[PDB]
């Protein structure tokens, strides 16, 4: 039961692959069996899915038993566990759409702290880690902070989802700073 | 007729591969793009293009009748009802030594010059209960429509009306009574499955479907229309049907180019829904020319000598 | 491997005056031809294709005919700016494999005018370098056929020169030769007379114009 | 309607390869499918093949099937003519010219061959030689030669390379009554022309004669006084 992360405003790719390398028929349902989008032999089908417009596989990869699922300008709500019905096999897959989006503006004082705020799925509980420039390896599962923001602070962040076995990057900038000299 | 009682399967027949992949070679040696275009991968996600530039011979393809005999050591078995699932023990089989005349007409939602249902409007479906496979209606009355390279087809508004009846009840006949049936245009996906695409004279149509379907339950649209008027495109740059790739076929050349073929079945395909109050929404379908072959094919079934 | 030929290498005409151009086909092309029209300097003009249509906005002097491997480029009366070199395109074979004629320059046919032969000697700066350079321009002038020689010390040695003639001109609508014996420094010195004969159709008869060093 | 630009002319070596760019603006991209058209001095137009954008796909000449290649960036909207293998007489004005094809991002292509835009023209010089300003030699007024009217005198810009070279006389004024011819290629790999001006021997001593040859290539601009010498 395969799961895929993603950071909101990306675009991921829900793998299927077929046993043989032929392409036949598949086709992309989402938990309420609504269709996302299959295929008609060599034509691409989308359905009602309101991923429709964003939807979208690959098929060139047909042909090597592949029928991914490619959903761009990801959105939080679009997590959710996809199915995939191919040749009476059901490759259900997971998709976790994450958000990190700091508060207060890039530039923060020196001292105060550095709220994050992580906009997650329901019944998802992801573990963030970030690392600052330095070395703060500051733990937060749904919102961090950085108590003091040291001014050794002052730069990239790299921060970390993780949700079941994975994880997804989620690098931001801060900016530490005075009274002055 | 056949004293014997034997099971049958449209939906895996045989004879529809058989005849798919003759088709195919129909084509190879009637309509040769001046270009082709197919994936190419190693698996390794990088995919080059193989490309292939061959002469572009306008030729009008014209569609000849296509018999199916058994050799030998091989039995065609015909089923007999007026109301064949296609998919189960067939009582009135019979063995036939050719099939009879089909014009492999390639085309998506809507199927051309095929054949009638006998007794009433049937609908075939590998299982109904699923949004993903295609529904295979066949008409038991065709709708004539007229398609010119002019840009356009003209259809009956009255028996297209009709017919969408005919098929919109068959469909509450098999997914509850009570239930509000709505045809409404393709959700997405390529041109050739969006629209009603098919070939005319080797020229590559592409007709809106949207006033074919965008039925309500409900109301009409005849006002100040007799006829059905879909705006007609042909199209050089298309998408294969026999397999992933896109093709370039040269620009229309004869002063005109006309067609008048038999709506005699469609491909219909009702969106999931995810069992939501009464009210299913039928689209167009098709695109996967199997289909098609079924649809004539749906009540045969070769079998080896004994 | 089509070959499109141009017949008329080069066509004199004068202005108002109607000018015609033949384009000459190895197999059938149908009527995947243009014609094209380039002034010197200057990217070709796509004046008619498909044989028979002009391209938009171009004047209806310019008349496209033919079909098959005979086309024409027929022009009514040729005016002061239709004067360049044309061109027709094949294009009808495919695979692509479209070919260029070789061309017509559509010149302006005017009066029969000599050539007034200026024979300049290799300024001692130029000595000074290691090479010595004689050149012996020929002024307006019309058919741009002007057969020029280089004589040293009477010597018809025909060798170490290069000309190169100018393009027809605005108001004049003349031509200019330019021939040039490049010789060394050793062997400049060692030649007394250096002259320069110049053979035009408009010149009465032979013009040697030439200077002895100093 | 577009407007073709391209790349600066290159001078490169023998056995080298060479890209021009080709901008197309003013119109859809993808409605285009363009061909490249070489044209050596002196010669005629050469069909060097033509990419239909949209598809992605190029034909080219038999000629150059293996050292030519035709591309297109449809993000930045440019056309790319790359040769590889420069011989000497692969030194030509190389032109990007353009066709427009139908609603091709919509199925519709006419495939046209003839080319209805054409670029500015790329100049390309492959040549074992050296980039190298010129040398202008005054020609003296044929004093000894032509008289009662007037008198033909000029310039004799010499041994330069790649090309091309510009001509005026007295700083731009005098360019009337001038003759400049176009360049020759001398054995050496080097390019010679010649610039002149019939003018009145009575003027001959006043108005210090001054043919301006330029060079950008080289950068080097020169000014020669063309005295009654
Ligand atoms: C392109 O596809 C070919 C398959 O013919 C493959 O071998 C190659 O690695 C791919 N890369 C290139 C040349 O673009
Ligand atoms: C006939 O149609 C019914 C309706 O769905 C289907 O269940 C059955 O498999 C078909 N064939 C038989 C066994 O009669
Ligand atoms: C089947 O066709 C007959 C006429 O051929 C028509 O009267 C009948 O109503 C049709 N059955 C339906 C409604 O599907
Ligand atoms: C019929 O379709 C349903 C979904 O609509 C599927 O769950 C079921 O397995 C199908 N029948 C079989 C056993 O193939
Ligand atoms: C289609 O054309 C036929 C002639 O082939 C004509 O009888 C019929 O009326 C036409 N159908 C239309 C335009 O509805
Ligand atoms: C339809 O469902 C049943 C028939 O199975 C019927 O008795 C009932 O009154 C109807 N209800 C609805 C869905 O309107
Ligand atoms: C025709 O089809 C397009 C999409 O293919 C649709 O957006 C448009 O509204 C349709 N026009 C008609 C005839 O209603
Ligand atoms: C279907 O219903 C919608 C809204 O009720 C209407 O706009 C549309 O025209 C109807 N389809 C037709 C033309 O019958
Ligand atoms: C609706 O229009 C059709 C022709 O398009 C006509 O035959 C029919 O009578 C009209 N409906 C009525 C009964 O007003
Ligand atoms: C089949 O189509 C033609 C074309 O309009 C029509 O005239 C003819 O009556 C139809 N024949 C059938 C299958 O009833
Ligand atoms: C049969 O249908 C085809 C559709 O491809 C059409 O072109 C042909 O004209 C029809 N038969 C007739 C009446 O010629
Ligand atoms: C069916 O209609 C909508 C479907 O979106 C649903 O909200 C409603 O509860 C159902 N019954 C009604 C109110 O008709
Ligand atoms: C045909 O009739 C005979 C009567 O003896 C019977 O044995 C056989 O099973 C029948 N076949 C069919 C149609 O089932
Ligand atoms: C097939 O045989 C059955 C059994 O007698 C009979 O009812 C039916 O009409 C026959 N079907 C036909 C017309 O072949």
């Amino acid at each position: 039961k395969k799961v895929v992360l993603g950071k909101k405003g990306d675009t991921v790719e829900l793998t299927c692959t077929a046993s043989q390398k032929k392409s036949i028929q598949f086709h992309w349902k989402n938990s309420n069996q609504i269709k996302i989008l299959g295929n008609q032999g060599s034509f691409l089908t989308k359905g009602p899915s309101k991923l429709n417009d964003r939807a979208d596989s690959r098929r060139s990869l047909w042909d090597q038993g592949n029928f991914p699922l490619i959903i761009k300008n990801l959105k939080i709500e679009d997590s959710d566990t996809y199915i995939c019905e191919v040749e009476d096999q059901k490759e259900e897959v997971q998709l976790l759409v994450f958000g990190l989006t700091a508060n207060s503006d890039t530039h923060l004082l020196q001292g105060q702290s550095l709220t994050l705020t992580l906009e997650s799925p329901p019944g998802s509980s992801p573990s963030v880690q970030c690392r600052s420039p330095r070395g703060k390896n500051i733990q937060g599962g749904k919102t961090l902070s950085v108590s003091q923001l040291e001014l050794q602070d002052s730069g990239t962040w790299t921060c970390t989802v993780l949700q079941n076995q994975k994880k997804v990057e989620f690098k931001i900038d801060i900016v530490v700073l005075a009274f002055q000299k | 007729l056949e004293n014997v009682t034997e099971n049958f399967n449209m939906w895996k027949n045989n004879m529809v591969e058989q005849m798919h992949e003759d088709i195919i070679s129909l084509w190879d040696q009637s309509l040769k793009p001046c270009v082709k275009l197919t994936p190419l991968c190693v698996g390794a996600g990088s995919c080059n293009t193989s490309v292939i530039t061959q002469a572009c011979p306008k030729v009008s393809f014209e569609p000849i009748p296509i018999h199916y005999c058994a050799p030998a050591g091989f039995a065609i078995l015909k089923c007999n009802d007026k109301k064949f699932n296609g998919t189960g023990p067939c009582t009135n089989v019979s063995t036939v030594q050719c099939t009879h005349g089909i014009r492999p007409v390639v085309s998506t939602q809507l199927l051309l010059n095929g054949s009638l249902a006998e007794e009433e409007i049937v609908i075939r479906s590998e299982n109904f209960t699923n949004n993903a496979k295609t529904i295979i209606v066949q008409l038991n009355e065709s709708v004539v429509i007229n398609c010119t390279g002019a840009g356009h087809c003209n259809l009956s508004k009255t028996q297209w009306e009709n017919t969408l009846e005919q098929i919109a009840i068959k469909l509450k006949e098999q997914f509850g009574n009570n239930k509000t049936i709505i045809f409404n245009p393709s959700s997405g996906g390529d041109p050739e499955i969006v629209t009603h695409s098919f070939n005319c004279g080797g020229e590559f149509f592409y007709c809106n479907s949207t006033q074919l379907f965008t039925w309500n339950d409900t109301r009409k649209l005849n006002n100040t229309g007799r006829n059905i008027t879909l705006p007609c495109r042909i199209k050089q740059i298309i998408n294969m049907w026999q397999e992933v790739g896109k093709a370039m076929y040269a620009p229309p050349i004869r002063g005109q180019i006309r067609c008048s073929s038999n709506i005699t079945g469609l491909l219909l395909t009702r969106d999931g829904g995810k069992d939501t109050n009464g009210t299913e929404i039928f689209r167009p379908g098709g695109g996967d020319m199997r289909d098609n072959w079924r649809s004539e094919l749906y009540k045969y079934k070769v079998v080896k000598i004994e | 491997d089509i070959v499109m030929t141009q017949s008329p290498a080069t066509l004199s005409v004068s202005p108002g005056e109607r000018a015609t151009l033949s384009c000459r086909a190895s197999e059938s092309v149908s009527s995947d031809l243009a014609w094209y029209q380039q002034k010197p300097g200057q990217a070709p003009r796509l004046l008619i294709y498909g044989a028979s249509t002009r391209a938009t906005g171009v004047p209806a002097r310019f008349s496209g005919s033919g079909s098959g491997a005979e086309f024409t480029l027929t022009i009514s009366s040729l005016q002061s700016e239709d004067f360049a070199v044309y061109y027709c395109q094949q294009y009808n074979n495919w695979p692509p494999r479209y070919t260029f004629g070789q061309g017509t320059r559509l010149e302006i046919k005017r009066t029969v005018a000599a050539p007034s032969v200026f024979i300049f000697p290799p300024s001692d700066e130029q000595l000074k370098s290691g090479t010595a350079s004689v050149v012996c321009l020929l002024n307006n002038f019309y058919p741009r056929e002007a057969k020029v020689q280089w004589k040293v010390d009477n010597a018809l040695q025909s060798g170490n020169s290069q000309e190169s003639v100018t393009e027809q001109d605005s108001k004049d609508s003349t031509y200019s030769l330019s021939s040039t014996l490049t010789l060394s420094k050793a062997d400049y010195e060692k030649h007394k007379v250096y002259a320069c004969e110049v053979t035009h159709q408009g010149l009465s008869s032979p013009v040697t114009k030439s200077f002895n060093r100093g | 309607e577009v407007q073709l630009v391209e790349s600066g002319a290159e001078v490169k070596k023998p056995g080298s390869s060479v890209k021009v760019s080709c901008k197309a603006s003013g119109d859809t991209f993808i409605r285009y499918s363009f061909t490249w058209v070489r044209q050596a001095p002196g010669q005629g137009l050469e069909w060097m093949g033509r990419i239909i954008t949209i598809l992605d796909v190029a034909h080219y000449a038999p000629h150059l099937q293996g050292r030519v290649t035709i591309t297109a960036d449809k993000s930045t909207s440019t056309v790319y003519l790359e040769l590889r293998n420069l011989r000497s007489d692969d030194t030509a004005v190389y032109f990007c010219a353009g066709v427009y094809e139908g609603e091709a991002d919509e199925g519709e292509y006419d495939n046209n061959g003839f080319l209805k835009h054409w670029g500015q023209g790329t100049l390309v010089t492959v040549s074992s030689a050296s980039t190298k300003g010129p040398s202008v030699f005054p020609l003296a007024p044929s004093s000894k030669s032509t008289s009662g009217g007037t008198a033909a005198l000029g310039c004799l810009v010499k041994d330069y390379f790649p090309e091309p070279v510009t001509v005026s006389w007295n700083s731009g004024a005098l360019t009337s009554g001038v003759h400049t011819f176009p360049a020759v290629l001398q054995s050496s790999g080097l390019y010679s022309l010649s610039s002149v001006v019939t003018v009145p021997s009575s003027s001959l001593g006043t108005q210090t004669y001054i043919c301006n040859v330029n060079h950008k290539p080289s950068n080097t601009k020169v000014d020669k006084k063309v005295e009654p010498k």
